[PDB]
């Protein structure tokens, strides 16, 4: 609404870009650290589970022996007798602007659960579960983890940009204007005190009379 | 006759006398009085005062006043990243801070000159205000450490009481300030 | 500059004293926040800090608005209140504990 | 700028050179510390810089304070030495091996 | 000379005074005659014109031209959110929004004046395709408070027909005006 | 602040008077576009757009240089029309039928 006026105000507004200049200066390199942090978490993602899927695979199709339909029974004869169902845990970590819930869900899930030995299998099928369920849990919430963090990395770096290509050039741009108009305003003092010199000298010189 | 602090006549009058107070134009236009910048400010007087104030105030005030600037003027350090990043992803002994000098001056900076009583204080009454705010951040220090948080801390009951606080007079006074004595220690443990 | 002389005492109602400070106050308060808002996020705001920025807009709004249409001296405190309503108890230290409840 | 025909090896105690380019640029790298950790916490420093945190306050604490006391050169040179040694060593490679293996 | 409203023959010329049309450098860069701005202005009249203007345009002038410019002031408070966020992550109706602005540019500004179309133009010509694009807007907000997406009304070809609004000659001008009325209300309910 | 006169037919040739704009509002398009890689993403963006990202460093590398070797008005044009090609041809509003086809 206002340009802003013709004095006080360099001190002030240059005291703008000291803050602002200074605090973007070091605002990458707080920065720099959590772009470490995120190399940590991209290690270590994939590696059991895609290992212990494969022989998981193995008995799958496996156990399809004369199973091929027993699948259906052993699901009905044996199913929900290891917890199948909740277990969820919102957890809370850095989350900026508007908050975020990341979560692991973690209860019990995998094992033997049917009555005595039945068919073999089964039993071994199951055991599958354990290798796979456990497994399954770690990629799904390291590979949450590591998305999430992506985005701050890069919204981070987007203030970055901004503060660092936006704002200083323009505020920048403000503190000239204030110098050369802080400035003209004194030429004219001058050629105006010059021109009552002349007055002063001029007017004396008859006042030698004569 | 600008604002401009640089103007001559004004500054001549610095470097030829101590103690400068200056006063703040854009804290007053909200509506404090007789709000100074203090961060602006500076006396000089204020070590060759130490004897009177010892004997006739408290034997232990000048400490418990550094103290308060011991917040007050490192305040600003935190201020800034404030408008650098919000207060957001500020945590806790951050928003601690922040917080309790928010009530610093919120409360023990703004009397009037129109209000019918509480615009004039002895020292005794005022130094009283001052040594529960310390408190307060004292145990607020232990109470994150411990466990809890800030953040139900400020919507206790017992942060209004320190509020409304400067109001009551002097009679009033040294058994108000000794409600509050109580009402502390029990009010951090409890919760 | 005078105002503080003819206001109140019998002169106006108890509450103009206190209201206007306060009133004054939050919207100081308000706008702010107006600012802090536009850096950070679209909000990022505390369910305590959102009521205020709710009034900001209103502030303006309603109350500063005004047709040709007139007021009284009392019509105008009535809608006062009704500002100060929003903001919920608790968050206006600088109205005193009487008054406050007096017309809530 | 004019300080390098000050303190010398044969002229008033040999190691201050290299002291003097110690805890500046010591220094200056805790600063920034000071402030980063309002915005992650402490949980998220390695070991080696976050005693480049505590250096900050034992410097700034005692070591430019100095009240009434008055002191000397070689007895402040001492004190310094201490303080670096709050840091991990074999790091401060501004300064030479040997001076290091006769003080700590 | 600087282009900066601060030399005083401009300060000078601002109090005897009736309006004001001021221009801007900026536009200036992406060409639009007249590089009037629509946020720099303000007539002094428009409050004692309104006799002869819902005389002799319309009836359906005084307000219909107004409500749009609240669409345009609304767009400049939008624009700062999107290029602190993007033409993304908003609510999905106020996409629509930004580009319903889009057009209030596309064919209500330019005109170069050197091109045998523009060199006159009528309130008539003028208040037509005003009027048109107040429509659009309305058709649009119960198309996606629906739930059509706001994209979808984007690609529709009836915006490239209004597209040519400042291209047809003067005459013939209520050629198009009922006509298209009704490819607008008309082909725009397929959906 | 000619460049309506010295232009088209039984002067010029008559596609000066017409590729003028085209170009103009070819180039706008991309740094419109420029910005907003910069500030949201890579493949957050139409491919609406990446015809005219590359048509962008046509104009640029390829048309603005021309070494100290010459050029004539023929020629311009003659690349000109290169400019253009890569824009499919549903976009090109500013431009008349004719040459459309007399051209590619």
């Amino acid at each position: 609404s206002q340009v802003s006026p013709t004095r006080m105000n360099l001190l002030q507004r240059r005291g703008q870009l000291r803050l602002a200049q200074k605090g973007v200066d070091l605002l990458k390199k707080k920065r720099d650290a959590l772009v470490a942090e995120f190399f940590g978490l991209v290690r270590e993602a994939m590696e059991a589970r895609k290992a212990l899927d494969q022989a998981a695979k193995e008995a799958y199709a496996a156990l399809l022996l004369a199973q091929a339909f027993d699948g259906p029974e052993v699901v009905a004869g044996a199913a929900l007798g290891v917890p199948p169902l909740e277990g969820v845990e919102a957890e809370v970590e850095n989350v900026w602007g508007s908050k975020v819930p990341r979560l692991k869900a973690t209860f019990p899930d995998g094992a033997l659960l049917s009555p005595v030995g039945t068919p073999a299998y089964t039993l071994e099928a199951s055991r599958a579960f354990r290798r796979y369920a456990e497994a399954l849990i770690r990629v799904a919430n390291t590979e949450t983890r590591l998305k999430k963090i992506g985005e701050e990395i890069k919204k981070t770096t987007r203030r970055v940009n901004a503060l660092e290509q936006v704002v200083i050039p323009g505020i920048r741009a403000q503190i000239r204007f204030i110098q050369q108009v802080l400035e003209q305003r004194e030429r004219e003092d001058t050629f105006r005190l010059k021109r009552i010199k002349g007055k002063i000298e001029a007017r004396e010189a008859e006042e030698e009379g004569g | 006759p600008g604002g401009d602090m640089s103007e001559p006549v004004t500054q001549s009058t610095l470097r030829i006398v101590g103690a400068f107070w200056r006063l703040d134009a854009s804290l007053a236009f909200r509506r404090h009085f007789p709000a100074i910048n203090w961060n602006g400010s500076y006396s000089l007087f204020t070590s060759a005062l130490d004897p009177w104030y010892r004997e006739n105030v408290a034997e232990d005030y000048p400490e418990l006043r550094d103290a308060i600037s011991e917040l007050l003027q490192r305040e600003a350090g935190l201020q800034e990243i404030v408008q650098l990043v919000g207060p957001d992803a500020l945590q806790d002994a951050e928003r601690l801070v922040i917080e309790v000098g928010r009530i610093i001056r919120e409360d023990f900076l703004q009397q009037n000159a129109y209000h019918e009583v509480d615009a004039y204080c002895s020292m005794k009454k005022a130094y009283g205000i001052m040594k529960m705010i310390l408190a307060f951040y004292k145990e607020a220090e232990a109470a994150i450490k411990r466990g809890v948080s800030i953040d139900e801390i400020l919507q206790l009951p017992v942060l209004e009481r320190i509020g409304r606080a400067r109001y009551v007079s002097e009679e009033e006074f040294p058994a108000y300030f000794e409600e509050a004595m109580k009402e502390i220690q029990g009010a951090f443990k409890a919760l | 500059r005078l105002m503080n002389n003819g206001v109140g005492k019998g002169k106006t109602r108890e509450d103009h004293k206190q209201v206007s400070d306060q009133l004054y106050s939050a919207y100081a308060n308000g706008v702010d926040i107006r600012k802090l808002v536009a850096i950070i996020g679209e909000d990022a705001l505390t369910e305590n800090d959102r009521r205020y920025l709710q009034f900001a807009d209103a502030f303006e709004r309603f109350f500063i608005n005004q047709g040709q249409q007139n007021r009284s001296i009392e019509e105008s405190l009535q809608i006062a209140w009704a500002l100060l309503s929003m903001l919920p108890q608790g968050e206006l230290k600088r109205i005193s504990k009487d008054h406050i409840g007096k017309y809530y």
